[PDB]
């Protein structure tokens, strides 16, 4: 059934100019990562080589090589968010979940994003497609509460 | 001579207006786009470079070619900085020194100090640019590295272990600087994107998307290797053996492209072979076979001493030269007195030089007293030499391989250049990726069609045999419409004939709408392709064995030339009608006789004016009648009146059709000499044996497909003591001729004296110029890169009415499927040279590319054993299901003898040159277990015959 | 797809093309040969947001606002530890003194400000002493710094300049096409050098300086050419934190 | 033009009657006393050499110019083996390869891997004869060395620090192979015996009888330098 979805995706991006990125985006959105089982057909459709595809996949960060937990937590580690106390937040959260930075699981996945546009609302995060700001050491409780 | 040859400049050569500049206070004049680095190279002032190579386009990765330029800010790169007029550049200041030292510091901070026990010592472009810039200290107490197996706290995750999956080179990333020349080469030069850069930054590692190189799309060709400076990618023969000292230029014994090499030598031990950056044929590129497969010359199975039997059932007897030749000549004279001189014959080898070829045809004409010689070209590209002769005036190519660079379209009939002629396909893909267009007329999806970054492509997947119908329909389209060039016709061709041709072709029976039934190709597609070919400014045709090896080959070639003349794609760089010659020195061979109807120079044998010249030159009476051809030989010997044969460098058994028949004809022969290296399938029916010499031991020339005469040099020493021309003269003098040659230069001199075209040929010329196109007389002294450039040879082209004759090998109930025989990249024709190498990896067993739907009803699965129940025989083979081929078509390979493939193949042949029908054979593929009745007996014979005493 | 370097024009249009965001050298400009070998006009949003207003309201009006060289209004984004963050669009010539102490009050924590980082992480750490420094490309480029997208964060006395200077290289390390050597290696080496400095070694600071210099002069893009500014700035402005 | 000019043959030129021989299957005609090495050089067939130079007389120290000769026992040296008529010599067999690898192994077991940041990179006659012979592995877990500043349990007594007293060249014995070309040159060529070999065996170190070169009888003239292959004297 995966092949069907993939074919659909490829058909949807037919004739476009430089359609590798969109196609990969969609492939990821579908499954959750770029399986090596799907490096070839992409190439076959686009006239590329498995290698080029894998290289593109490897370069960019937003293309998962392996799936994530049921929940995902991106936590800015940039300048501004650092300024208004991101370290402490990070510590509290990774103590709560027991998962350090970059370390994933079947349950959750904590990672970094390096900005979100919430540079005034300095301590910022993205939890499961929901943005959060002004993350003091209290809101983390609510963050974890809705998130086991 | 040029500098490009010996020196690795930085960037490629550019064309443009002259531009003056001052590199480090030295005046230079060079084309516009040309870089600072290349100019500085041309001026002698060397600049530090690691990531810049001529093979490819430059990229500012190393940052070590930094220079101070007046009018610029900072320290820009020379690799990327194109010259401009009045530009004044400084190459070595204190600043630049400091920066370069810093960069190398950074490099080496992540490099192991395994120099002095690394393979590429003396040949690493990192080491010598680290000593150049003046590195003396590294200050970074590094913790994060790639080479270190053991970090602190445990193993290094960054450490990637070696990869020796490939039997010819090895990948040790521990020593990788990320210059990316490897990638750039596999993608720009070769054209198969097998390599990429996995990662972002320090974590960036070269990699093929696979566990190992072998599993990948990487075939071989060591471009990746030829370009790696830092022993990361390295040849194993350099790991085992030491790094070489000297270099010697030679050519490959394969493929007819003439890929020139320079053999690197450490004493007398051949360490490796690396392309030369010379020859218009290869500009520093190769394939696997030439680059790596040269180990047949050192195999235990090679034979080094003459042997005589006196009866095929009896075993051999290792014997010296003298008594062997005595026996030989005795039997020969006996037979010559008994059955006549016409009862003898030879078979020249294209694999051999042209000198030896000349000697052999002399031996056959001057000595034996006949015209019964031949060669491999009866079966590869004979019809060509008839059609192009009847139309243009030459039985040879039309253009070089540098022409393709200028074409705007490629029409490929019957060829698979990725396997046949790799280095040409590279240059083709280079042009395809640069916009050019492609039409392919094969029935079998070739990998040229699935090239990366391909432009537009049309594919006429037809039914084999119907190759003239399609051309006729193309012409019908062009004439029905009005797209052809009238100026060209009026000028370079005739008009009286053009009218007739047009009126013939204009018939609606030869229209695409009707042939679609028998052909299998669609109509609209054909019309489109025709319009596209006829519309383009500069189009070029490259054809091979799909046209020739048929019951209508000459006809097809003629049709093709008609198209080429109609459209106007002739007599210009970028266009022509190029046949892709195969074996090395097929062209040379055919040029130096090696045909039973001609003398050296494609001059007929009945020409008294020529026979006189040669009688005078050789001092002997010659025959005016034309000799026999191989099939004729065999039929005769079956019937009688043919008793002798001197087989030079050819396997008449595995590499010829109707194996049963040829065997029965080779057995009924009181004497059949052999002059190969190894014990071939032919020697199973032999009485005598003479060792030959490899291209490494020889000295002479090779005349390739683009008529280029590449020179072959001696690097090793003949293990058997004597090369092949030496042996030939041995035999001839032993018979009673009385030749005295001490060096083949004398022979080439003789040739230049006798035949025209080669009159200006001299070894010194080849040494200086580098290479020559054989039409080199006082006129066109430099050579003739392009034929028919000013009017055709006969004077006026000729239009000929072609028609499609239904082949006799049509299919029926018991032979429903068709068949096709072809090739592979790794292995050569019979693999006597190649099965004795490590190329049995990519291909160790011949397989049958069958179609699924044509298999389901049969019960075939990938890896299953099947039988080819044909008319002319039967064979067992392993299957392979693939949608490559069309339904009702099957594809086999004849490289392996364990499988007897040409036994299936039928006796049917061309009308003119009698080239066989290899590419068509009605067969029945079915499932089976017991191998066969023929293969068993064959193995029995071969085992009971290859035993020595 | 999550790659800072794709902000560079070449890498950007390489990423559009379906390839991997490796920066190209600049013999040809994208204007001549960019997207798919074609001429392409690449621009920032703010530069295209002013176009309609310009052509409509008249160029001469747009030419009124600004300094002699820098003309037109600019937005100043103000984030991090700061009471009144957000956005402030105005004509150039205003000092960060005003923008940070007067306009945007002080700090969220109420503490003073020790640092103000104009530009992104490719930008220097101007202290309070530089409050006499109006905003413009020229004066800021000349006064050992940068103003690009007019970024502006803030840090109070509870900040450690060492940590930040380290984060800079760590960034240049995690964000790096990996094409040229001075950002591949230079960065991940500087991040060790700074640790060594944190230890107390004295064979590091000059090493660091040389590294910074070669990164400036050699690197291909800015990300490995501007990276040194944060470092050198934190070091020369805030020596009391770098032992 | 002559080969002596561009190429460093092995041994000096000798005068005498012509003598024919077959170096690796190649005919050569040269004076009598002339060695195998020089002849092989004249014939183009190169043999691995470290301690042999034309400036001076040959000495069998490296043992890397070993060859198999018909009519002799073992693997004699070419540096010391004068030609004779009808002599047939083999230059590269498996045996010789093995032995040469072993010898270089021993050498490099006492050498620092500072190539790639040594002065004489691209111009060291040790490096290029270590790549020639085909060295790929060193198996001796060495403990006694000359280059190592820090041994186990403390400083290395064998370690001799550099000597930059001279303003034109420097002596780093850490990288000394004891080929003794330096000595041989100051004593045969120049003629002022300023250099000697202090010690017996592994403890043998080149030295001028003084704390430093300058204090010595060494004036200058970089013969010692022109001959040192291994950047010790540089
Ligand atoms: N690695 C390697 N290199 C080689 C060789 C090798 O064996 N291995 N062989 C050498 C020699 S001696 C040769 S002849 C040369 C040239 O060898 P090529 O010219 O490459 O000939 P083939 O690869 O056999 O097939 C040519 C293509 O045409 C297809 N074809 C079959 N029937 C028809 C038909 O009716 N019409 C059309 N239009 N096409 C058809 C075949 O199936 C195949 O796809 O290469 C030389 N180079
Ligand atoms: N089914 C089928 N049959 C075919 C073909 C096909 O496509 N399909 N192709 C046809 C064509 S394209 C051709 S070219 C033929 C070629 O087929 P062959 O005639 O078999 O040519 P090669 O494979 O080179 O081997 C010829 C012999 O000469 C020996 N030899 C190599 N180098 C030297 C040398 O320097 N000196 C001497 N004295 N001997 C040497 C080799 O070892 C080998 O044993 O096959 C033809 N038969
Ligand atoms: N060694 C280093 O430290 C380096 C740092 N940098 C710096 O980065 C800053 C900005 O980065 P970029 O945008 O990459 O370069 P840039 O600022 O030089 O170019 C500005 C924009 O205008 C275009 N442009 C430039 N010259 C043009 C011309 N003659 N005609 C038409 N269009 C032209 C470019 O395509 C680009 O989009 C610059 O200040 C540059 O100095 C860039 C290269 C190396
Ligand atoms: C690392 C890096 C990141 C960049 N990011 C951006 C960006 O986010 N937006 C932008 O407009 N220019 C960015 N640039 C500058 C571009 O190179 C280019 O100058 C700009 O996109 C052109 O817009 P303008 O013509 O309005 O300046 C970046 C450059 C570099 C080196
Ligand atoms: S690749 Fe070159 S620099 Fe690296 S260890 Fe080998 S010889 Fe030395
Ligand atoms: S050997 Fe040739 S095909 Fe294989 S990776 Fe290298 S360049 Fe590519
Ligand atoms: S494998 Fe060789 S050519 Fe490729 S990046 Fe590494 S060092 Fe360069
Ligand atoms: S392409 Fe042909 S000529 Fe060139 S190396 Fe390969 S086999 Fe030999
Ligand atoms: S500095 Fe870093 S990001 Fe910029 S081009 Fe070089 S390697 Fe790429
Ligand atoms: S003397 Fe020669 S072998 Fe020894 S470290 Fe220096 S360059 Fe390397
Ligand atoms: S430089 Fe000094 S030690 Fe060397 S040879 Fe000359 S005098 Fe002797
Ligand atoms: S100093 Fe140089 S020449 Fe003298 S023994 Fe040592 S390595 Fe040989
Ligand atoms: S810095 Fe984290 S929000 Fe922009
Ligand atoms: S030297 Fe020109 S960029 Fe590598
Ligand atoms: S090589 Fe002749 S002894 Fe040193
Ligand atoms: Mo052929
Ligand atoms: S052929």
């Amino acid at each position: 059934t995966d092949t069907a979805r993939l074919r659909a995706i490829l058909a949807a991006h037919r004739g476009r100019e430089g359609a590798l990125l969109p196609i990969l985006h969609d492939v990821q959105a579908a499954f959750g990562f770029i399986p090596e089982d799907a490096y070839a057909p992409i190439a076959a459709d686009l006239g590329l080589t498995r290698a080029e595809v894998a290289g593109v996949v490897g370069f960019y960060h937003d293309f998962r090589k392996a799936p994530a937990g049921r929940h995902v937590i991106k936590l800015c580690r940039a300048e501004a968010c650092q300024a208004m106390g991101m370290d402490a937040v990070q510590a509290r959260l990774e103590s709560a979940l027991g998962l350090r930075l970059g370390d994933s699981s079947e349950a959750v996945t904590l990672e970094a994003v390096y900005c979100l546009g919430l540079c005034a609302c300095a301590p910022a995060a993205m939890v499961d497609d929901r943005l959060v700001g002004r993350l003091d050491a209290a809101a983390v409780a609510g963050i974890v509460a809705e998130l086991g | 001579p040029p500098l490009d040859w010996t020196q690795d400049m930085g960037t490629p050569k550019r064309e443009g207006a002259p531009v003056h500049l001052t590199i480090d206070g030295v005046e230079v004049t060079v084309p516009a786009g040309t870089s600072v680095l290349r100019a500085a190279a041309e001026a002698g002032i060397s600049i530090p470079k690691l990531c810049a190579t001529d093979n490819v386009e430059p990229v500012g990765s190393c940052r070590l070619c930094m220079v101070e330029i007046e009018g610029m800010r900072g320290t820009p790169t020379s690799c990327t900085t194109p010259v401009a007029p009045g530009m004044r550049v400084h190459t070595q200041t204190p600043q630049l020194q400091k920066l370069r030292r810093g960069v190398m510091e950074l490099y080496i901070s992540d490099h192991p100090l395994d120099c002095l026990t690394c393979a590429a010592n003396g040949d690493c472009e990192l080491q010598d640019m680290a000593g150049a810039v003046g590195l003396r200290e590294v200050r970074y107490q590094a913790k994060d590295t790639h080479f270190a197996r053991r970090d602190a706290t445990g193993p290094n995750p960054r450490y990637i272990p070696k990869d020796n999956s490939n039997p010819y080179f090895s990948y040790d990333p521990a020593k990788c600087i990320v210059c990316m020349r490897c990638v750039r080469a596999c993608e720009e030069v070769q054209g198969t994107f097998a390599l990429t850069v996995m990662g972002r930054g320090f974590d960036a590692r070269i990699s093929p998307a696979a566990p190992d190189f072998l599993s990948s799309d990487c075939v071989s060709c060591g471009a990746c290797v030829q370009a790696c400076p830092t022993a990361t990618l390295v040849e194993k023969s350099v790991e085992r053996i030491g790094t070489p000292e000297r270099k010697v230029v030679t050519t490959c014994a394969y493929c007819g492209v003439g890929c020139s090499f320079e053999a690197h030598m450490l004493g007398d031990q051949l360490v490796r072979m690396v392309p030369w950056k010379g020859g218009a044929a290869n500009r520093g590129h190769s394939c696997v076979k030439g680059r790596f497969a040269y180990g047949y010359a050192t195999h235990q199975d090679r034979i080094l001493k003459p042997m005589i039997r006196d009866k095929i059932t009896d075993p051999w007897r290792e014997v010296n030269w003298t008594e062997a030749l005595d026996f030989t000549a005795t039997r020969l004279r006996a037979l010559r007195d008994s059955h006549g001189a016409d009862a003898l014959g030879v078979i020249t080898s294209s694999r051999c030089t042209n000198e030896e070829t000349y000697l052999v045809q002399k031996l056959a004409r001057a000595v034996f007293g006949t015209n019964n010689t031949d060669t491999c070209a009866r079966v590869c590209h004979s019809p060509t030499g008839y059609g192009l002769k009847q139309t243009f005036g030459t039985s040879a190519g039309t253009q070089d391989f540098d022409s393709v660079e200028e074409t705007d379209l490629a029409l490929v009939i019957g060829a698979n250049p990725t396997d046949g002629h790799p280095v040409f396909a590279s240059r083709l893909r280079k042009r395809l990726r640069a916009g050019a267009k492609l039409i392919v007329v094969d029935p079998r999806r070739i990998d040229l069609l699935n090239t990366p970054h391909r432009g537009e492509a049309w594919h006429l997947q037809l039914k084999p045999g119907t190759n003239v119908a399609v051309m006729t329909a193309m012409a019908h389209v062009i004439v029905t419409e009005q797209i052809f060039d009238k100026r060209f016709i009026g000028d370079r061709c005739d008009w009286d004939e053009w009218a007739d041709y047009a009126e013939f072709v204009a018939n609606p029976e030869y229209a695409p709408e009707a042939v679609e039934s028998l052909t299998g190709v669609p109509a609209g597609l054909l019309r489109q392709a025709a319009r596209a070919y006829a519309a383009a400014p500069n189009a070029a045709i490259y054809y091979g064995l799909g046209v020739t090896e048929h019951s209508q080959g000459s006809t097809t070639v003629i049709a093709i030339a008609n198209l080429a003349m109609m459209t106007g794609n002739i007599g210009r760089p970028g266009v022509g009608v190029n046949p892709l010659r195969g074996q090395n020195n097929v062209q040379g061979s055919c040029d130096m006789g090696s045909f039973p109807h001609e003398f050296p120079g494609y001059r007929h044998v009945s020409d008294d004016a020529t026979r006189g010249l040669f009688e005078r030159t050789w001092g002997v009476t010659l025959s005016s009648e034309p000799g026999l051809r191989i099939p004729n030989m065999l039929d005769a010997a079956v019937e009688g009146r043919f008793k002798a044969l001197y087989v030079q460098g050819e396997d008449i058994l595995q590499s010829d059709p109707d194996t049963r028949h040829v065997s029965a004809g080779l057995a009924a022969m009181d004497l059949v000499i052999v002059h190969d290296l190894f014990l071939n399938e032919t020697a199973n029916y032999a009485h005598v044996f003479l060792p030959g010499s490899t291209f490494l031991e020889k000295d002479g020339t090779f005349t390739n497909a683009e008529r280029r005469i590449n020179r072959v040099r001696r690097v090793m020493a003949p293990k058997a003591g004597f090369a092949d021309w030496e042996v030939t003269q041995m035999l001839a003098n032993a018979l009673g001729a009385g030749w005295h040659y001490t060096h083949p230069s004398e022979i080439m001199a003789e040739i230049a004296a006798t035949t025209p075209g080669f009159a200006a040929v001299t070894y010194e010329m080849l040494d200086a110029r580098g290479s020559v196109q054989w039409p080199c007389n006082e006129k066109a002294p430099e050579g003739s890169p392009i034929m028919h450039v000013e009017g055709f040879v006969r004077g006026k082209g000729r239009f000929i009415r072609t028609a499609y004759l239904p082949t006799d090998e049509k299919t029926g109930p018991r032979f429903p499927l068709l068949l096709t025989t072809g090739r592979i990249l790794s292995q050569y024709n019979v693999g006597a040279q190649t099965r004795r190498t490590e190329n049995t990896v990519w291909h160790g067993e011949d397989r049958l590319e069958i179609h699924p739907t044509d298999a389901e009803t049969r019960g075939i699965r990938d890896g299953d054993w099947v039988r080819l129940a044909s008319r002319a025989g039967e064979t067992t083979l392993r299957a392979t299901v693939t949608d490559r081929v069309s339904p009702g078509v099957v594809y086999t390979t004849f490289h392996h003898p364990d499988t007897q493939a040409n036994v299936v193949t039928t006796d049917t042949s061309d009308w003119a040159t009698n080239c066989p029908e290899y590419k068509v054979t009605a067969v029945q593929v079915a499932a089976s277990n017991g191998p066969s009745d023929w293969q068993q007996d064959y193995a029995a014979q071969a085992a009971a015959a290859r035993r020595i005493e | 797809a999550g790659a800072y370097v794709c902000g560079e024009e070449t890498s950007l249009l390489n990423s559009l093309e379906g390839k991997r965001g490796t920066v190209r050298a600049k013999p040809p400009l994208p204007a001549l040969k960019g997207l798919f070998g074609k001429p392409t006009v690449v621009n920032n949003l703010l530069s295209l947001a002013a176009v309609p207003w310009i052509i409509a309201h008249g160029a001469k009006a747009y030419e009124s606002f600004g300094m002699d060289r820098s003309r037109g209004t600019i937005p100043l984004q103000i984030g991090g530890n700061v009471k009144r963050g957000g956005l402030f669009e105005t004509g150039f010539g205003i000092t960060l003194g005003e923008l940070v102490e007067d306009i945007c009050g002080g700090t969220a924590s109420g503490r003073p400000v020790k640092a103000v980082q104009v530009g992104g992480p490719l930008g220097a750490y101007h202290p309070v002493s530089d409050y006499h420094l109006p905003f413009c490309y020229e004066q800021f480029a000349g006064q050992g710094g940068l103003v690009g997208h007019a970024g502006l964060v803030v840090h109070d006395d509870t900040a450690d300049m060492l940590k930040l200077a380290r984060f800079a290289m760590e960034f240049c390390a995690i964000e790096s096409c990996g094409t040229c050597t001075p950002c591949r290696i230079g960065a991940v080496r500087g991040v060790e050098v700074i640790d060594r400095i944190a230890a107390g070694d004295a064979s590091a600071m000059p090493l660091l300086d040389d590294l910074c210099q070669t990164m400036k002069l050699g690197s291909l893009c800015a990300l490995g050419g501007f990276t040194p500014y944060p470092v050198q700035s934190a070091i020369r402005h805030f020596p009391a934190d770098f032992p």
